[PDB]
């Protein structure tokens, strides 16, 4: 799932992109670092989970 | 395999007046002998539309244009030079981009993360040995991955051969993206008109409802090239272009009064709020 | 349900009047157009001493 996006989606809009999300004021030149997160995160589904 | 185009003579953008154009059937309900008031994204009447002209006399123009809340597209043809459209936001493999191409043997619609060239084009080759043409250069994209939607029509063929004289076919389209549905309306009509948009009224029928989910802000057209022995040089200069033309307008949220005749064909329309007289006509539903 | 002369386009399934009620339908089994005319009609007056 996507955790960071510059803006909300439109209805039935798909945004498969994987560019680095600039949380901070500084460009990140598509690298991972402070205030430069990856937008894609995943779930850890476990059979023992709530 | 792409190649930039170099022998270009630049001009200011031409403009013409859209004379009662941009009307499509707002829905799929049959009505007849009725004046129906509907509000939708229509091309304003008598509006100004940008005119690009592919000609060699070499002047051809396939810029990237904004997709402002839907686009009215029209073209005048004699040799099927305009064969497709590219829609997206960055057109550089970072996002998904809709590609519609008619490559003479298959209408292909794809939504994919295309890496597009700086100047997408197709190309047809003169054969001096026999009086027959064929399509031999396919260059719109360099790569394609994370491809999502794809459609290919039936196989076919069409006369891509060079004609001369006056243009014969007016092909009007409406392109809108509503809640993830890329809706294409179109109308084909025969003409005998050489320079500007014909004056008249013709309603655009739905054609589709492509579920793409693409955030579309810009688009580009796709023009084919004539390459011949009469055109010397490399791939970047060794070409000519057939004569044709296209017009680009933009849709706005407007109320129209639409006239359905006894056969259910829309024969006229009033753009409400065009001017005080149109407002009066709208008020009286006549 | 009666026969009709309304030439529906391939994408049209129903016709409507200005009041938005259904006028005609395309039969899904046989691609013919049928008009829908409400049965009840006319007025009744009662004369009584
Ligand atoms: C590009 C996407 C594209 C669309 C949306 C499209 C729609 C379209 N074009 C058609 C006819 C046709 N369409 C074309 C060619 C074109 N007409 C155009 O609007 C354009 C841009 C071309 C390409 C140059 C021709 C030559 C015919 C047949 C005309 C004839 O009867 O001779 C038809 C009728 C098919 C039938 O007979 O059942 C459809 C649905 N064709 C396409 O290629
Ligand atoms: C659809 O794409 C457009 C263009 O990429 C997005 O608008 C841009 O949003 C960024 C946000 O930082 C701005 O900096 C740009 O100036 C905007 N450009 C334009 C032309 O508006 C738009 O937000 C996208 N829509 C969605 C839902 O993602
Ligand atoms: C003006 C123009 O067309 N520039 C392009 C350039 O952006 C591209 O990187 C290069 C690669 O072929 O071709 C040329
Ligand atoms: C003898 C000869 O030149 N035949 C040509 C063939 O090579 C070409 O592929 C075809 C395409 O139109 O036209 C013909
Ligand atoms: C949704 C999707 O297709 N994602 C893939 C991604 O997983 C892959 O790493 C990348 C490069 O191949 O291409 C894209
Ligand atoms: C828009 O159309 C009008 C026609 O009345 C024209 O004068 C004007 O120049 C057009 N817009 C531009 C930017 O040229
Ligand atoms: C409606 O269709 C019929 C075909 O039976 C045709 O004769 C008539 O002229 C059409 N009406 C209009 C206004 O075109
Ligand atoms: C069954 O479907 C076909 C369409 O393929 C139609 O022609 C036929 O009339 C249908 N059956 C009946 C009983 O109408």
């Amino acid at each position: 799932y996507r955790l960071f996006r510059k803006s909300n989606l439109k209805p039935f809009e798909r945004d498969i992109s994987t560019e680095i999300y600039q949380a901070g004021s500084t460009p990140c030149n598509g690298v991972e670092g402070f205030n430069c997160y990856f937008p894609l995160q995943s779930y850890g589904f476990q059979p023992t989970n709530g | 395999q792409c190649v930039n185009l170099t022998t270009r003579t630049q001009l200011p953008p031409a403009y013409t007046n859209s004379f009662t154009r941009g009307v499509y059937y707002p829905d799929k309900v049959f009505r007849s002998s009725v004046l129906h008031s509907t509000q939708d994204l229509f091309l304003p009447f008598f509006s100004n539309v940008t005119w690009f002209h592919a000609i060699h006399v070499k002047r051809f123009d396939n810029p990237v244009l904004p997709f402002n809340d839907g686009v009215y597209f029209a073209s005048t043809e004699k040799s099927n030079i305009i064969r497709g459209w590219i829609f997206g936001t960055t057109l550089d493999s970072k996002t998904q981009s809709l590609l519609i191409v008619n490559n003479a043997t298959n209408v292909v619609i794809k939504v994919c993360e295309f890496q597009f060239c700086n100047d997408p084009f197709l190309g047809v080759y003169y054969h001096k040995n026999n009086k027959s043409w064929m399509e031999s250069e396919f260059r719109v994209y360099s790569s394609a991955n994370n491809c999502t939607f794809e459609y290919v029509s039936q196989p076919f063929l069409m006369d891509l051969e060079g004609k001369q004289g006056n243009f014969k076919n007016l092909r009007e389209f409406v392109f809108k993206n509503i809640d993830g549905y890329f809706k294409i309306y179109s109308k084909h009509t025969p003409i005998n008109l050489v320079r500007d948009l014909p004056q008249g009224f013709s309603a655009l029928e739905p054609l589709v409802d492509l579920p793409i989910g693409i955030n579309i802000t810009r688009f580009q057209t796709l023009l084919a090239l004539h390459r011949s022995y009469l055109t010397p040089g490399d791939s970047s200069s060794g070409w000519t272009a057939g004569a044709a033309a296209y017009y680009v307008g933009y849709l706005q949220p407007r109320t129209f009064l639409l006239k359905y005749n006894e056969n259910g064909t829309i024969t006229d329309a009033v753009d409400c709020a065009l001017d005080p007289l149109s407002e009066t006509k709208c008020t009286l539903k006549s | 349900l009666t026969e009709s002369n309304k030439k529906f386009l391939p994408f049209q399934q129903f016709g409507r009047d200005i009041a938005d009620t259904t006028d005609a339908v395309r039969d899904p089994q046989t691609l013919e157009i049928l008009d829908i005319t409400p049965c009840s009609f006319g007025g009744v007056s009662v004369i009584t001493p």
